[PDB]
RNA sequence: CGAAUGCCGGCAUGAGUAACGAUAAAGAGGGUGAGAAUCCCUCUCGCCGUAAGCCCAAGGGUUCCUACGCAAUGGUCGUCAGCGUAGGGUUAGGCGGGACCUAAGGUGAAGCCGAAAGGCGUAGCCGAAGGGCAGCCGGUUAAUAUUCCGGCCCUUCCCGCAGGUGCGAUGGGGGGACGCUCUAGGCUAGGGGGACCGGAGCCAUGGACGAGCCCGGCCAGAAGCGCAGGGUGGGAGGUAGGCAAAUCCGCCUCCCAACAAGCUCUGCGUGGUGGGGAAGCCCGUACGGGUGACAACCCCCCGAAGCCAGGGAGCCAAGAAAAGCCUCUAAGCACAACCUGCGGGAACCCGUACCGCAAACCGACACAGGUGGGCGGGUGCAAGAGCACUCAGGCGCGCGGGAGAACCCUCGCCAAGGAACUCUGCAAGUUGGCCCCGUAACUUCGGGAGAAGGGGUGCUCCCUGGGGUGAUGAGCCCCGGGGAGCCGCAGUGAACAGGCUCUGGCGACUGUUUACCAAAAACACAGCUCUCUGCGAACUCGUAAGAGGAGGUAUAGGGAGCGACGC
RNA sequence: GUGGUUCGUGGAGCCAUGGGGGAAUCUGGGCGGACCACCGCCUAAGGCUAAGUACUCCGGGUGACCGAUAGCGCACCAGUA
């Protein structure tokens, strides 16, 4: 369940630009505490977390022909890790 | 006395403010016999059960002690008179040597200073109370009580007051404010002295507002009315009535008579009022 | 001039609200109507 | 089916007609492009600027940014967009809500009532734009920022250690804690000068190298000091009260002290120090960046409606609650516990884009309407948030180009007359600020007073008196007094800016009303009278319980008519 | 005082019952349309009890039922816009 908490990496001009320092972002479950982030991303990527921000990210109304719809709402999860230290998974 | 002024308004050239001058000595009431959010409001359930009331200024409520048999035989001297927004008469902040705290309506010539206290060996004096049977009778007192133990009834407007007549078994004989003659139990507690600040009825409001700081909303009479809504509505062009004179939900009002018929009360009350 | 749409989500909620439907037989009786007849919105749709 | 102002749909007529939504306003040169008066840039021009600028709350819900785009939506056009497709974008212990408090009201253990449904209702609970509660200044993005980063500064928990103490409440007491108007002393925000520091540059068209012109001369900052204020007496004995449990509070008594001090708490100065830092020129379609300096960062003056705040005075209509907080002790427990240091940890949920006097909210519309709070600079006019011009910013109104008819609207002027107009001086004009003279009947002696009626009003030079800040001197502000003289048709030279009087009716007066044809002699109103009500009051609602009346009590309540006042 | 039944005060019984009064235990007590006498019928003031009957959201089978202005409001992503 630890890695049911981190959905998966966010990839975008913006988020990149946190690795320089130990900030590494992530699309977690809608529910999840920044708390129960910590410590799923610790044992996930084997890390100290030091800092937690999320925030919440509604979701884009689209349309395909007369059919209108919603696309899923999403939290956002910037993790900060403990001084030099990377989420190898995550560079490159 | 009353406050006058000089006409340098309309309306200024007739109001008159009361004379605070037994009251002072204090303004800011005792935060602890007066806490008490004051729940304002001019009718019941949502609906409006009393016409034209509203508005008015801010009060908070004096709790004052309509029933001095608690404190029997210790004595307390009168700290402070004091105004009250919500009555007529002023009240007096009293101290108890108990220490306890307590707030009287303000008798006639009570001053501060003074000392009061309650109970059957009362000293006959203004401001003490005691029960009825053990008042001089031809004494004149305010704050009767009308059945024993069930609290301050009779006598309590500015400047009011009753005097025993006489006794009779268990009773003794009132008469009250109004004229009438009324039996009153024996044991009925009644503080000597008439009620005080009797200057309250002569002041003149001298205008619309006032009126209005007091909480009353405009009284419109039932000829200014339609006849939907009132028995004296409609006519052509002012109209004188239509015989006869009643109210707007249809009772007779010059005249008839209200009081229950068949009421137990009766018996007890020899005369009837002034005319 | 001042028109009669004045929006207020809380007045929404407290006066057409599921929980004020479900207070009073009256407002049960709507609920009962609106799903019977298959209403896609029970209620006014309103959040915060 | 041919008819029902029939019903559903389609397409005609009017018609290339009225319209294209405020008369704040446009012109040109470049660019892009298949094509643009309509997109981009540059330069001119006009408008708003108590704004038509900026910020917050509500409401709205991606409208935010960006890349491709133009069928349609845009009252024209479109390469552009609040539009199509797609991708990005909203980061919090300290900001706002929630793991706090109570308000009306709502709900509701007990309890009451009602054919049923259901109506009440004590305690409690819920309830906010009220009380409580620790973050300010900068820098960064295409798009967030007291949230990320930087500096400086804080708050709660938990554990340990050391040192103190009777520690311990959901109970007690204090405290929270409250009005209107007018106000003092200090400050701060904000603004104005500076011959003074810093700064690219500029002497044009006759003159000026000039104290010349132009720009900037700030912000944050713990402890500690300063300056202003707020809050508070200290003792010692008794002790019936705070539904006594208290060393607390409350009362009594006397040893001190008494526009204070002291102790405390805020505000503001300063503070190690961190940051910011113009014009102009260069780079750039765009956004910006260098800049331009190692930038200076100082001095006077004006000054709040804001802060010190729970300040002071006066007044009557007499101005929430509860928790946090301090304190008291009950059970308990005193090898717990609380309290102060110091270390090491812990600190969740939601909101955060964007519009927000509007083309994104409420009005079917990119509607000349409606929308709560804060900021809202300068000069002048007596003052001001008024008026005219302008900073910063934002815009010229999402069809244009011409023509110089009738007529319509909005505006300007007019010979002689001057209300002859007309239901009516309706409309329009006249008068209009300020100062000084000077003002009638009548009157309730306040009024009628801006009654009327006049006179003055610019500028230059000379002299002279008061005050505020400095320092008592100069400056700088602020009110004046007397002289001479100058020029216009005209001196509140523009904008804002009463026409006056006499006499009747009706209401006393201020006020209220037929939201969208009536604002009035109508309603209301202080005041007067009649009448009911003895308090489980009368009356009102309700079947009832219950509630209003009123936690009121005859100088009260209810109802009715009249409507200041005078007779 | 009323309701029920065909019964609307009627000659108004019968069955229920809000009010008042108020028994007896088969030598009892109700009924047969005022009431009385005969002749009869039946056992009140406790409860339970299949089947036959009603309906159609749902599944199926049929139609001198419709055939997209018809047929359900919806043959279609409709209780939607
Ligand atoms: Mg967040
Ligand atoms: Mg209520
Ligand atoms: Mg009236
Ligand atoms: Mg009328
Ligand atoms: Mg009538
Ligand atoms: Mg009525
Ligand atoms: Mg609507
Ligand atoms: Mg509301
Ligand atoms: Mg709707
Ligand atoms: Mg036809
Ligand atoms: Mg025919
Ligand atoms: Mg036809
Ligand atoms: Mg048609
Ligand atoms: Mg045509
Ligand atoms: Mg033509
Ligand atoms: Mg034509
Ligand atoms: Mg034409
Ligand atoms: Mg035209
Ligand atoms: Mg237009
Ligand atoms: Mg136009
Ligand atoms: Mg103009
Ligand atoms: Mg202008
Ligand atoms: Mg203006
Ligand atoms: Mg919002
Ligand atoms: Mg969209
Ligand atoms: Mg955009
Ligand atoms: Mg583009
Ligand atoms: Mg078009
Ligand atoms: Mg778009
Ligand atoms: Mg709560
Ligand atoms: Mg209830
Ligand atoms: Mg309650
Ligand atoms: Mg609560
Ligand atoms: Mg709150
Ligand atoms: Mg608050
Ligand atoms: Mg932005
Ligand atoms: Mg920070
Ligand atoms: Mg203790
Ligand atoms: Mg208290
Ligand atoms: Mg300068
Ligand atoms: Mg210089
Ligand atoms: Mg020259
Ligand atoms: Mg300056
Ligand atoms: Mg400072
Ligand atoms: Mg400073
Ligand atoms: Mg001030
Ligand atoms: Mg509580
Ligand atoms: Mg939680
Ligand atoms: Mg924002
Ligand atoms: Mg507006
Ligand atoms: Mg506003
Ligand atoms: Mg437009
Ligand atoms: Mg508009
Ligand atoms: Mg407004
Ligand atoms: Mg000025
Ligand atoms: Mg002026
Ligand atoms: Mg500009
Ligand atoms: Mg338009
Ligand atoms: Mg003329
Ligand atoms: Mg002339
Ligand atoms: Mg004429
Ligand atoms: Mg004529
Ligand atoms: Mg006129
Ligand atoms: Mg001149
Ligand atoms: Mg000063
Ligand atoms: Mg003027
Ligand atoms: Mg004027
Ligand atoms: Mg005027
Ligand atoms: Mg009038
Ligand atoms: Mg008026
Ligand atoms: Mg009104
Ligand atoms: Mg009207
Ligand atoms: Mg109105
Ligand atoms: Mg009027
Ligand atoms: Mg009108
Ligand atoms: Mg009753
Ligand atoms: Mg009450
Ligand atoms: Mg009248
Ligand atoms: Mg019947
Ligand atoms: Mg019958
Ligand atoms: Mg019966
Ligand atoms: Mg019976
Ligand atoms: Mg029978
Ligand atoms: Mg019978
Ligand atoms: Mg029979
Ligand atoms: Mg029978
Ligand atoms: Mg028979
Ligand atoms: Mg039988
Ligand atoms: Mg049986
Ligand atoms: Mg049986
Ligand atoms: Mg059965
Ligand atoms: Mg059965
Ligand atoms: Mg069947
Ligand atoms: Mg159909
Ligand atoms: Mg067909
Ligand atoms: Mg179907
Ligand atoms: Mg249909």
């Amino acid at each position: 369940t630890a890695y049911d908490v981190i959905l998966a990496p966010v990839l975008s001009e913006k988020a990149y630009a946190g690795f320089a320092e130990g900030k590494y972002t992530f699309w977690v479950h809608p529910k999840a505490t920044k708390t129960e982030i910590k410590n799923a991303v610790e044992t996930a990527f084997k890390v100290k977390v030091v800092k937690v921000n999320t925030l919440h990210v509604r979701g884009k109304k689209k349309r395909l022909g007369r059919y209108l719809g919603k696309r899923p709402d999403r939290k956002k999860a910037i993790v900060q890790v403990a001084p030099g230290q990377k989420i190898e998974a995550l560079e490159g | 006395a009353v406050k006058k002024f000089k006409p340098y308004t309309p309306s200024r050239r007739f109001m008159t403010v009361a004379d605070f001058s037994e009251i002072t000595k204090t303004e800011p009431e005792k935060s602890l016999v007066k806490p008490l959010k004051k729940t304002g409001g001019r009718n019941n359930q949502g609906r409006i059960t009393v016409r034209f009331r509203g508005g008015g200024h801010k009060r908070l409520y004096r709790i004052i002690d309509f029933k001095r048999w608690d404190k029997v035989g210790i004595p307390a001297k009168v700290a402070a008179i004091e105004y009250d927004p919500n009555r007529s008469a002023r009240i007096a902040l009293l101290h108890y040597v108990d220490g306890e705290k307590r707030y009287i309506i303000a008798p006639d010539g009570l001053q501060v200073g003074q000392q009061v206290v309650a109970g059957p060996d009362a000293p006959i004096q203004v401001g003490n109370a005691l029960p009825l049977r053990f008042i001089p009778v031809g004494t004149v007192v305010h704050a009767v009580e009308l059945e024993p133990k069930k609290g301050a009834k009779l006598a309590r407007a500015a400047g009011t007051s009753a005097q025993i007549q006489g006794r009779e078994g268990d009773y003794v004989i009132l008469r009250l404010p109004s004229g009438e003659l009324r039996k009153v139990h024996g044991e009925c507690y009644a503080t000597v002295g008439a009620v005080g600040n009797a200057d309250h009825k002569n002041i003149v409001l001298g205008k619309a507002g006032r009126s209005r700081w007091l909480g009353r909303r405009p009284h419109v009479r039932g000829a200014a009315m339609n006849p939907v809504d009132h028995p004296h509505g409609g006519g052509e062009g002012r109209a004188p009535r239509g015989r006869p004179p009643a109210s707007p939900w249809g009772w007779q009002t010059k005249g008839l008579k209200t009081r229950k018929r068949r009421k137990p009360s009766s018996r007890f009350i020899i005369a009837r009022r002034k005319k | 001039m001042k028109r009669t749409w004045q929006p207020n989500r809380r007045k929404r909620a407290k006066t057409h609200g599921f929980r004020a439907r479900m207070r009073t037989p009256g407002g049960r009786k709507v609920l009962k109507r609106r799903r019977q007849k298959g209403r896609w919105r029970l209620t006014p749709a309103v959040r915060k």
